[PDB]
């Protein structure tokens, strides 16, 4: 049947004002200065003379986890995105392997983060990336991906 | 189903039902009934002032004048002659068939009962056709708008006659399945080696009809068919009328039929990864 | 205790044989393994003995599965009126597979299975064969049920009674 | 709607078992009153047989009703034999040897019914059941020959051994 | 435009890493149990959204719960006559989505098709058989719209004939 | 490594008796289940039936040999054995969403309840009217509590929820027990006083068990992040990563090692070394079985100590989706397993 | 010109075709379609009278219960009605089709996606079967005199409803749904035929149970008084059916006995054949009127309509009209007596009419219809189809929300 009466109260959303909601936390040493991240004139200055290993493990060593900005964040993903892209397809095992565990993590959270926006061929060399890094860190390190409650 | 019928079945049930139960002896029924056939027709078939011994079928065909052109008006009468009477009001002909004035063997009269549609488009072909014959080139085309958004020209040279169709898709799915239908009018001389080149331009018109105040569209169509004297000659040119003007609703008629078909097939592949996930089942 | 009768159903399973075989393959293996190892006879006699002289609790045989599969399914073709004399649905590919399974039961087989799964609720599965018989018209499917009865026919006489009494 | 059930249960009406042991209009012998109206139990449960065995419901108003539930079932009983038969004398002989068979009886296997029956809990209340149901038995098949037979071929009708198949609801006394 | 071996090697061990699931009672209504990716109301029990892709186009989307997984993918249609055909046959996999039991009947906005594997379908279907589902459909799925292209093709050409023909 | 398939559906819980010959399963559903161990089979004897929703939680009261029960149907039944039946007894837990564990008291003076209502509830006995009557630890949660375990002294209580901590909280309560001995975790421990809060904000933690010296906590979580904070160093955390799916349940059988398992479908073992501070894989434990290679074919959603306790355990189970319930024996694994050792 | 809108009731047995604006169907045919025992091959296939027929095709019926099963088919059923028998441009006409009142909203939804996706119609209205057979009552009633309210049985071959109309509006929350139709009627006595008369070729019964039923069935005011009138005089009430072979073209000759009254009987009997339903039609009748307002109670007595093939049994209302004016002139007594007996309440007047036209009634009411300008203003559209979707025609009167 139908009703003829008001029913307009129903299509009004109280749950939107609501004290239970849940808040997660964030750093606040890092709020008011971020992290400088991997500056681009130390890993560039590696790879013109061809030092991917050490241009590798410079952009893994700073990483702007705890800063809320996303732009830096972006600048830091684009570098070791531009790094990964230019490696060697045979280098790339005898670089994972130098990784510590720690490292291995970090390195998967950025490669899941180059298949949302690829460019021609960033994406055929990611998966290679990702074929080493899961041989030596596993499944372990793809829930560290999920889990993470911080964005790279 | 795959090629259409070219006479109505309504009219050929509808007479033969009357014409037997006269024949047979039984008083007459009366009878009002109207519909429609393709290309915008509209039929109706009456009992003229009330008189139930008299049924008249008329018909209501609009772009008529362009046919009353290239003399139709002269075709169908050849053809039904006593029966073609003044055209019943808000109709373009109108036929009247005597139920206690029959003759015997009246399938003929009825199988060309059906054919109405047909007797009135297939002047503006023999005209044509016959120029071919004559040799007569430089006599100016025939602009029919068998539909409001479409439109047939014809034309005759020394050795062809070339037909064609400015017809129209709605939605872009047809227009792509169009595509692929029409791409293999194309290549049809390979199996059929006799028959009619066809071709194909999407959305502009060809040179021939560029000046002729032609219509362009992402979704129009312009299908041509080149029909040599093998076609037109006295011996071919009722079977080849009795096609061309059936081109558009053929095409039309398996494109909502292809997708028939795609669906008839999807819901097989759909039952074969069925089969796969019942694995996982225990 | 019941491992003659337990490997006879083993048997017929995993390849398939009929009930005299079952027992022939088991008689000619127990009897070689008795007499070219003497160390065995004592075991082997035993198991030659639970042959020539019933099933665990709960174990029923295959054969008898599936002819409450079988015989269920074409008293559930026969109780739908609406396929029998309006078809819709595909069904001479099922019920020709069902009807040949079955002819291979009741011809090889134990025949006491066999009888008593036919014999159940006073024949109410050879009674719904001989219906489905009638309302059938397809010459493929009234072929396999006539096989199926000249094999049912051999088994008991209180079924011959049970069909030329019906129609 | 409801099935056809029994009408002529009145309180005066005995008890045996929770079965009615009504009047029986016989010249056999048992443990039933002999009637003087011309409709008995038995009379009831013959005409209201053809309709009775097309129904799938019947709710057990009375005791009455599990007299005509008994007798209905008998009837398909009956019909598998005389159809056989080729002349009413040879149905006569074949409606007498079937009474004198002893059927299960209420709490017995064999009989279809045992819950929604009670049985003899004395045994001089089970030799009254036995003889009360022996009674029925034959003065029903005696009275189904006079009807299944058409007199003018003195062999059996089409339009009761169409009923054949039809038991009352699916139940048999064998 | 990588290579199909690498990319399913991927996914199925993403999907591994994210049907690792469990029963959980809601906390904003009283008694309910529904999959949080889809109602999204409870913000910690959403785990991060990861993608994967051969390129531009062809990609998935694991958006993982503690209760349920939404698998988002794509597909590649190079022509139109592919993104039709990709259209229908989804929409014939959707209105049998009671039967796969694994499917949403709309898919996410940007994608072709979308999987939702509830805590409930781990415990009753095999979780490594309901993944090769996944797996066998992203590469048999071009497989089957080329059979169709060339199944329209086909009938272009009977339609052509049976016209011409007659000429 | 016995392996008994009860039913083909998950068991959501389990707890056995003192003298583990009773056993009490959840078959998914809104039953407990109570099966005996009867030679060399499993009986079923009782089937406790109160529950208007799924059951989360069970345990077993060893020497008053009372069961409790909490359901998503926002319940809790304390069920007590009067002659061949089992009769329940009322629980006032005052929570407006459901239930996901329970655990009894060393003392069994109390229990405590884990909700989805953001709560801890401290339930004792009230025989003025015959109920459990509860009281709550809600201050610094915010999100549902997956499970519990309780300290030795029968009132500290450590709580692993799905806000990625696990607090310790005291659950003291003066009408049923005197004023506790101090410990390392702390003095100050009047009811709900938030004595140790971890550090990670990763991952959901599913399982917390207490050592049986009271002074070293682990907690597993959905990161696949193995944890365990010793008092006597500080309340220092010791994490070891693994490179495998997560962990749903774990257990100290000593005061060093520990046993847990979950989504890998089978267990493991970790070492702890205070020397070093950290932990260490001890290896799996099941032989790889001579697609899954071990006797749980689903997950693992709680694990349990038989005998031996805490202290030095010698049998544990094991009880998972895959409606099994497969019992262990340790010293048989360190045979089986000439590498593998129990520190 | 501008051009009428097609109108179509696919029914179970029998399908109406036709335009609008017209009094009787240009067609009706059979639901049935034959098809053959990749490529082209889909299109060979013949629909209606033209499928019985053909030796070498295999007859198939999609629709039971009113509700379509194998939607493969009825897209092949619905381009043969188009474009051979009716000859539509799709494109250009309207479109008005039927459905049963517990049609699924997913039946509704296919079949929208088929009009408007593959047929590309601009229009479509899908209606309630049994509510157009009442507008086609009213214009055999007087003028002016027209009665908006009224109940409608509409019994034909899958399954039958019971409707009631009250001042134009449909009380949808009282319908009810008897799944009791000339089908089950028909292989009722096509069971009671192959037990008494073989004889009947196994291809031949159900023409021979139609025949039977058509021609010399009827309804009987009690059941068990029919059956001695069968027994005690047998000549007079037993007729006989001469039928013909089609492979030998011999004869065959039976004795049409007791399937007479025992078919139509189960419209008061259903557990006949369904033992899943035990309530007869005028006890259905009664429940869905005192479900129904107080105030429209009397008027819906007064007005109930039988349409469907299924009604045309000889003394269907007579019997219909009586079981009621029992079980309605009991109740009024029963409440009479228990006020005191001080007021003798106005009785009930009862009517079951049976009009004229009922092979072609709900097609007659479609025609009505689509011949108004208001049947362009309810008609779902192209345009909002591409909008809203499929799921514009998912609601009935049946239900709300
Ligand atoms: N005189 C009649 N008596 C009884 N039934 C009839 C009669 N004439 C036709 N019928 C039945 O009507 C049924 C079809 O009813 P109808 O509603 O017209 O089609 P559908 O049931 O498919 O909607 C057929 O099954 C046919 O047997
Ligand atoms: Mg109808």
């Amino acid at each position: 049947a139908r009703n003829t009466l008001s029913s307009r109260f129903r299509r009004v959303d109280i749950d939107e004002f609501d004290e239970n909601k849940f808040v997660d936390e964030q750093e606040e040493a890092a709020a008011a200065a971020a992290e400088p991240g991997p500056d681009p004139s130390e890993v560039d200055g590696l790879l013109r003379q061809g030092d991917m290993l050490r241009a590798f493990h410079a952009a893994l060593r700073n990483s702007p986890v705890n800063t809320k900005n996303q732009a830096v964040k972006e600048r830091a993903q684009g570098v070791v995105l531009k790094v990964l892209t230019n490696f060697k397809s045979s280098e790339i095992e005898q670089a994972v392997q130098s990784l510590d565990r720690n490292g291995v993590d970090l390195l998967m959270k950025y490669i899941y983060k180059g298949f949302e926006k690829p460019t021609e061929n960033s994406s055929a060399v990611l998966l290679q990336w990702h074929e080493k890094a899961l041989a030596v860190g596993g499944l372990g390190s793809i829930i560290r991906v999920l889990t993470a409650r911080k964005t790279v | 189903m795959i090629l259409l019928e070219v006479n109505n079945r309504i009219i050929e049930e509808t007479l033969a039902l009357k014409f037997e139960n006269a024949a047979a002896g039984n008083k007459p029924e009366a009878v009002e009934v109207t519909f429609a056939d393709f290309d915008g027709v509209l039929y109706h078939i009456s009992n003229p002032n009330g008189d139930k011994t008299k049924v008249m079928v008329s018909i209501s065909l609009k772009f008529y004048k362009e046919l009353q052109a290239h003399g139709a008006d002269e075709l169908l009468k050849r053809v039904y002659g006593s029966f073609l009477v003044n055209p019943e009001s808000g109709y373009n002909v109108s036929l009247l068939y005597d139920l206690e004035n029959l003759p015997a063997s009246k399938d003929s009269i009825v199988h060309q009962a059906g054919m109405l549609k047909r007797n009135c488009f297939a002047s503006v072909f023999e005209k044509y056709f016959q120029f071919q014959e004559e040799g007569k080139e430089g006599e100016n085309r025939a602009v029919i708008h068998y539909r409001d958004d479409e439109t047939m020209y014809v034309e005759s040279k020394k050795d062809r006659v070339t037909v064609v169709f400015s017809t129209v898709f709605k939605d872009d799915d047809d227009v792509v399945i169009g595509k692929v239908f029409m791409q293999e009018f194309k290549e049809g001389r390979r199996a059929s080696h006799t028959a009619p080149q066809v071709l194909f331009s999407h959305r502009e018109p060809p040179l021939e009809l560029k000046d002729t105040d032609a219509a362009v569209g992402d979704n129009i169509g312009y299908i041509t068919f080149v029909l040599f004297p093998r076609h037109t000659n006295a011996s071919a040119r009722d079977n080849t009328i009795n096609l061309i003007h059936t081109f558009r609703d053929y095409l039309h008629y398996h494109i909502k039929c292809s997708k028939a078909y795609i669906h008839t097939r999807m819901r097989a592949k759909t039952s074969d990864f069925l089969k796969v996930l019942n694995r996982a089942r225990p | 205790r019941t491992i003659g009768a337990e490997l006879m159903e083993l048997v017929r399973r995993n390849t398939g044989l009929s009930h005299e075989l079952c027992r022939v393959a088991i008689g000619i293996i127990v009897g070689h393994i008795q007499a070219s190892v003497p160390a065995s006879s004592p075991v082997m006699e035993q198991v030659l003995l639970s042959l020539v002289e019933a099933l665990p609790s709960g174990q029923v045989c295959h054969d008898q599965q599936r002819l409450e599969v079988i015989f269920a399914d074409l008293a559930r073709r026969k109780d739908d009126a609406q396929q029998r004399s309006w078809a819709l649905y595909e069904d001479e590919g099922v019920i020709r597979c069902y009807l040949e399974e079955l002819l291979h039961i009741l011809t090889d087989a134990d025949p006491e299975v066999c009888k008593k799964m036919c014999k159940r609720n006073e024949f109410e599965s050879v009674l719904a064969l001989v219906a489905y018989y009638q309302m059938e018209h397809r010459a493929s499917l009234r072929l396999l049920l006539l096989k199926c009865f000249g094999a049912m026919c051999s088994l008991d006489a209180a079924i011959i009674s049970t069909l030329v009494s019906s129609v | 709607m409801p099935a056809y059930h029994s009408s002529l249960m009145d309180p005066d009406t005995k008890l045996i078992g929770n079965m009615a042991l009504l009047p029986i209009r016989s010249q056999f012998k048992g443990p039933a009153p002999r009637e003087t109206k011309d409709t008995d139990i038995v009379d009831e449960a013959i005409y209201y047989f053809k309709a009775n065995v097309f129904f799938k419901n019947y709710e057990i108003k009375n005791e009455a009703d599990r007299t005509l539930i008994y007798i209905t079932l008998y009837i398909s009983e009956c019909l598998k034999k005389l159809q056989k038969c080729n002349s009413k004398s040879q149905g006569e002989k074949e409606m007498y040897t079937l009474g004198i068979t002893n059927f299960p009886i209420p709490g017995e296997p064999g009989f279809p019914l045992n819950a929604i029956y009670a049985k003899p809990a004395n045994k001089q209340e089970d030799e009254v059941m036995r003889a009360y149901l022996q009674q029925l038995r034959q003065e029903t098949g005696l009275r189904l020959c006079e009807k299944v037979f058409d007199p003018q071929n003195d062999k059996p009708s089409k339009w009761w051994t169409c009923f054949v198949k039809r038991q009352f609801m699916n139940k048999s006394l064998s | 435009t990588a290579t199909l071996r690498p990319y399913l090697s991927a996914v199925r061990a993403t999907l591994q890493a994210a049907l690792c699931l469990e029963n959980f009672s809601s906390q904003v209504v009283e008694r309910h149990n529904k999959p949080e990716v889809e109602v999204r109301s409870s913000k910690e029990l959403l785990l991060q959204p990861v993608t994967i892709s051969r390129n531009e186009k062809e990609k998935v989307l694991i958006e993982g719960s503690i209760n349920s997984v939404r698998v988002s993918i794509a597909v590649k249609q190079a022509d139109e006559i592919e993104k039709i055909l990709c259209h229908k046959f989804m929409r014939f996999m959707m209105m049998r989505a009671e039967n796969f039991f694994i499917l949403r009947r709309k898919p996410v906005e940007g994608y072709d098709i979308s999987f939702l594997i509830t805590n409930f379908h781990t415990e009753q279907m095999y979780k490594h058989k309901l993944v090769d589902f996944v797996i066998h459909f992203m590469e048999e799925i071009d497989k089957e719209i080329s059979e169709m292209k060339l199944s329209v093709n086909a009938r272009a050409r009977i339609v052509a004939e049976e016209f011409l023909k007659n000429f | 490594m016995a392996y008994h398939s009860f039913l083909v559906e998950p068991i959501s819980c389990h707890a056995w008796n003192k003298d583990r010959t009773q056993i009490a399963i959840c078959p998914n559903n809104h039953e407990v289940h109570i099966y005996e161990k009867s030679g060399a089979k499993w009986t079923k004897v009782h089937e406790l039936k109160e529950h208007n929703g799924q059951v989360t939680g069970i345990d077993w009261a060893p020497e008053s040999n009372r069961i409790v029960t909490c359901g998503t149907d926002r319940n809790a039944y304390v069920w007590t054995l009067k002659g061949r039946t089992w009769k329940p007894t009322l629980v006032i837990l005052r929570i407006n969403r459901a239930a996901r564990c329970v655990r009894w008291a060393p003392n069994e003076n109390k229990f405590a309840v884990g909700s989805g209502s953001r709560v801890i509830s401290i339930c004792y006995f009230e025989q003025e009217n015959d109920w459990w009557v509860c009281k709550h630890i809600k201050k610094p949660i915010r999100s549902t509590v997956l499970s519990l375990d309780w300290h030795p002294n029968n009132v500290l209580l450590a709580a692993g929820s799905c806000d990625f901590k696990c607090r310790i909280f005291s659950a003291y309560i003066k009408e049923v027990e005197e004023r506790p001995a101090p410990t390392p975790w702390g003095s100050k421990m009047p009811f709900g006083e938030l004595m140790f809060e971890s550090s990670s904000s990763c991952g959901w933690v599913h399982g917390v068990c207490f050592s049986a010296s009271g002074s070293r906590v682990a907690w597993v979580s959905h990161d696949s992040t193995v944890c365990l904070a010793d008092a006597d160093k500080k309340m220092a955390v010791a994490t070891l990563a693994s490179e495998t799916l997560p962990l749903l349940a774990l257990t100290f059988i000593t005061d060093n090692s520990l046993v847990a398992a979950g989504h890998d479908c089978f267990p493991v073992l970790f070492t702890y070394d205070a020397a070093a501070g950290m932990l260490s894989f001890g290896g799996r434990l099941d032989v790889p079985k001579q697609g899954l290679d071990s006797l749980h074919k689903n997950s693992v959603s709680q694990i349990s100590v038989l005998s031996g306790g805490k202290a030095k355990c010698s049998q544990f189970c094991t009880t998972g989706m895959d409606g099994g319930m497969s019992i262990w024996d340790v010293k048989s694994l360190e045979s089986a397993l000439k590498d593998l050792k129990i520190k | 010109g501008r051009l009428p809108a097609c109108v179509v009731d696919c029914g179970t047995g029998y399908t109406k075709l036709g335009y609008a604006g017209n009094t009787e169907p240009q067609f009706i045919i059979p639901s049935c379609i034959a098809i053959k025992e990749k490529g082209v091959d889909d299109l060979d296939f013949f629909i209606g009278d033209e499928a019985i027929e053909k030796p070498t095709y295999a007859t198939k019926w999609p629709i039971r219960h009113g509700i379509v099963e194998d939607w493969d088919l009825m897209e092949r059923f619905m381009e043969q009605v188009i474009f051979k028998y009716l000859r539509a441009e799709p494109e250009d006409h309207y479109f008005l089709l039927t459905e049963p009142p517990l049609n699924t909203p997913e039946n509704r939804e296919y079949t929208a996606e088929i009009m408007f996706e593959s047929f590309n119609v601009p229009g479509l209205y899908i209606a309630v079967q049994a509510v157009l057979a009442l507008a086609a009552s009213w214009t055999s009633r007087q003028v002016g005199e027209r009665t908006l309210t009224g109940t409608v049985i509409d019994s034909g071959d899958g399954v039958t409803h019971v409707i009631p109309v009250a001042e134009g509006y449909v009380i949808g929350s009282c319908i009810k749904h008897i799944p009791i139709a000339g089908r089950d009627i028909t292989y009722f006595i096509q069971q009671l035929l192959r037990d008494r008369e073989v004889g009947i070729p196994p291809e031949q019964s159900l023409e021979t149970a139609k025949a039977v039923k058509e021609r010399y069935s009827y309804v009987c005011p009690d059941l068990v008084k029919e059956f001695n009138k069968y027994d005690t005089d047998g000549s007079k009430w037993i007729k006989q059916y001469t039928g013909i072979n089609a492979i030998s073209k011999k004869e065959f000759s039976i004795d049409v006995g007791y399937e007479r009254f025992l078919g139509p009987e189960i419209f008061f009997h259903p557990e006949f054949a369904n033992p899943d339903f035990t309530q007869p039609i005028s006890e259905v009748v009664d429940e869905v009127i005192q479900n129904c307002p107080i105030d429209v109670r009397r008027p819906l007595y007064k007005n109930i309509v039988l349409s469907g093939g299924s009604t045309m049994f000889r003394d269907f209302g007579r019997r219909l009209q009586r079981d009621l004016k029992r079980t309605v002139d009991a109740r009024l007594k029963l409440s009479e007596e228990l006020s005191g007996g001080r007021l003798k309440p106005k009785p009930i007047d009862v009517q079951v009419i049976t009009h004229h036209m009922q092979r072609y009634a709900v097609w007659f009411g479609g025609s009505m219809l689509a011949s108004t300008p208001e049947f362009y203003q309810v008609c779902h559209t192209k345009k909002d189809y591409e909008e809203i979707g499929p799921s514009i025609c998912r609601h009935n009167p049946v239900f709300g929300v």
